[PDB]
């Protein structure tokens, strides 16, 4: 399946994932795509905020479906 | 001083995805932002 990350910017990068696919991998592929490491992301849904332990079904983003890089602003 | 707050948009943050998300996440993510005064690096480039 593909997803579509607005940016904040609003760069929609699409990217191919599984319902299955990890937060944590999902970030992965934002840093291929957009330069910032997974740690550093804050991924929002819908503004959920998702974590990396979860998954896109976890928050039942499914296929064809828009996301949202923030960052983290790494507080701690 | 001078320029002690520097909230910026760079080619990957900009106003409109931030008035177009969630209005918690962006007055949480603008207190973030303010908080540490200059956002430390949005973008992360």
């Amino acid at each position: 399946m593909q997803i579509f990350v607005k940016t904040l910017t609003g760069k929609t990068i699409t990217l191919e994932v599984e319902p299955s696919d990890t937060i944590e991998n999902v970030k992965a592929k934002i840093q291929d795509k957009e330069g910032i490491p997974p740690d550093q992301q804050r991924l929002i849904f819908a503004g959920k905020q998702l974590e990396d332990g979860r998954t896109l079904s976890d928050y039942n983003i499914q296929k064809e479906s828009t996301l949202h890089l923030v960052l983290r602003l790494r507080g701690g | 001083g001078h320029m002690d707050e520097k909230i910026t948009f760079p080619s990957d943050i900009d106003p409109q995805v931030f008035y177009e998300l969630a209005e918690a996440v962006q007055k949480e993510l603008l207190a973030e932002w303010k908080r540490t005064g200059s956002d430390f690096h949005i973008g992360h480039k």
